């Protein structure tokens, strides 16, 4: 239901930061593992959000470290 | 040289594979 | 209870007291979430009510801690609300007079109900008894469909 | 009595059976709950449960309420809600039949709407257009796992079964047709039995094929077309006339 709205300049800033972060990552990493597609096999069902995901903590997002 | 550019794995030491061995050697 | 991000402000001091209480609730919810393949309809609804009542109890606990018992700090309470251990709207309703007890918010939406009126659980048991006596019958119902509410206990 | 005690659970929902019968075909059809890609062999089987009425019958949520309908699953002897059920849990009587007599013209004692015509088998719930009280009782050969019993034995066992569930107008077994015709006191009763002994076993603990009761095919309790026999036709006519006299005097 929620509409995904953002302060435009702020939004740009965020994307800019991710643009530079991403670019940095590209720079540094010798190889860059991509995701295999599709992610799951036809036998593997849509795993439950509660049973698998809701317990485990997510990795750190992309954002260049700011002074 | 297409399949070289596609190569999901390219230009690497087995830093991720050594971590798998480390996880299983444990 | 949502998922701890970088944007999550960590829990203030007095949370260490309560954790194990709401931990139990969380565990129950996990227990209450699974394919308990109830072929039956009524029993299936019963399971759902178990989650609903559990939610009510958890929120009710935090409300009690904040307002009736007057124990936990305000900041902590705020944090809890934000994380959504307790439903805020429900708490608000509770705070308001008349709904001191209240199963859940769904039982006081007159729009959702086909008759433009609240859930029968909101009718005080005494009133229902009186009605039954007048008619001749007994209390026709035992719990509403929206949640497991054998009377909503205004009184 | 039934009214003395609360109704026991037939079987707990753990003990209840799943909705995935027999794999009759190659694949399951989600929107139908039936099977498919093959209709090799007959579908029907014998009921695991049975209404042992004195051990089961009792009070309910309904007996508090004045719910006017009886529990299909009680009749089947498999209700997983015992005293907590809204639908009632006891044998229909004159008091309850009388109570619902207005509505029961249009629909069954199981609170489900009757139809214009009988389902070609005379198999499903009765038509509204007839007030039938007479159940055809096929599949006795199947109901006893091919037990070569006497006709007398058969009819007696049948009597024992249906007399337990409702007041009888008459019963008669037919050797030449290997079936029953089990006229009941009331339509509600007829309805009740017709489900209560659908897919059931005529066998007993004394019989040797007691553990093979599941493996056969149950009683085919359907509804009965009126007999061609003018011996009973006349009687029926007379009854109709009598009834007509009642109502007609009641109009004024
Ligand atoms: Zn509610
Ligand atoms: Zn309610
Ligand atoms: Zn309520
Ligand atoms: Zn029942």
């Amino acid at each position: 239901n929620e509409t995904p709205r953002v302060i435009e300049p702020v939004y740009t800033a965020q994307w800019s930061a991710t643009w530079i972060a991403m670019r940095r990552e590209k720079r540094d990493r010798t190889h860059f593992k991509r995701m295999r597609f599709p992610p799951f096999d036809d036998d593997e069902p849509p795993l439950s959000y509660e049973q698998h995901i809701e317990n485990i903590e997510p990795l750190d997002p992309i954002n260049l470290p700011l002074d | 040289d297409w399949d070289s550019r596609k190569d999901r794995w390219y230009g690497y030491s087995g830093k991720e594979y050594n971590e798998l061995i480390s996880k299983w050697e444990r | 209870p949502r998922i701890k991000t970088r944007r999550s402000k960590p829990a203030p001091d007095g949370f260490e007291k309560i954790k194990p209480t709401l931990t139990d609730f969380e565990i129950q919810l996990r227990d209450a979430q699974k394919d308990k393949s109830s072929k039956l309809a009524a029993k299936s609804n019963e399971q759902l009510w178990e989650i609903m009542q559990l939610h009510h109890q958890r929120s009710r606990y935090i409300y009690t801690l904040y307002y009736k018992r007057k124990a936990i700090s305000k900041d902590l309470y705020d944090w809890l609300i934000k994380e959504k251990y307790a439903d805020k709207l429900l708490i608000a309703k509770w705070r308001k007079t008349g709904y001191e007890k209240l199963c859940c918010l769904r039982c006081i939406q007159k729009n959702e109900t086909n008759n433009g009126s609240t859930c029968i659980c909101r009718v005080p048991r005494a009133q229902l008894e009186e009605e039954a006596r007048k008619k001749g019958t007994q209390v026709s119902f035992h719990q509403c469909v929206h949640c497991g509410c054998r009377g909503c206990a205004s009184t | 009595s039934w009214r003395d005690k609360s109704a026991k659970v037939q079987v707990k929902e753990s003990e209840l059976p799943s909705s995935i019968p027999a794999q009759t075909g190659l694949t399951f059809n989600i929107w139908y709950n039936k099977w498919s890609q093959g209709f090799a062999g007959n579908t029907r089987f014998v009921s695991p449960f049975a209404l042992q009425p004195q051990l089961h019958s009792g009070k309910t949520r309904g007996d508090n309420d004045g719910q006017l309908f009886f529990c299909l699953f009680f009749a089947k002897g498999m209700c997983c809600l015992g005293p907590k059920c809204e639908y009632l849990h006891h044998i229909p009587d004159e008091e309850d039949i009388g109570k619902l007599a207005l509505r029961t013209e249009v629909l069954d004692c199981f609170g489900r709407e009757k139809f214009a015509d009988y389902r070609e088998d005379m198999g499903g719930i009765g038509s509204f257009r007839k007030k039938n009280k007479t159940l055809y009782v096929g599949g006795i050969d199947g109901a006893l796992n091919s037990k070569h019993l006497k006709p007398a034995q058969i009819e007696s066992r049948i009597r024992f079964v249906f007399s337990r569930l409702g007041d009888i107008d008459r019963i008669r077994y037919v050797e030449s047709k290997n079936c029953g015709f089990v006229k009941f006191k009331y339509q509600a009763n007829a309805e009740f039995a017709k489900e209560a002994m659908s897919n059931q076993t005529l066998l007993l603990p004394s019989d040797k094929e007691w553990d093979d009761r599941r493996e056969g095919t149950g009683l085919l309790v359907k509804w009965a077309n009126e007999d061609p026999d003018p011996a009973a036709q006349k009687r029926l006519q007379e009854e109709l006339k009598l009834e007509s006299l009642n109502m007609m005097v009641h109009l004024i």
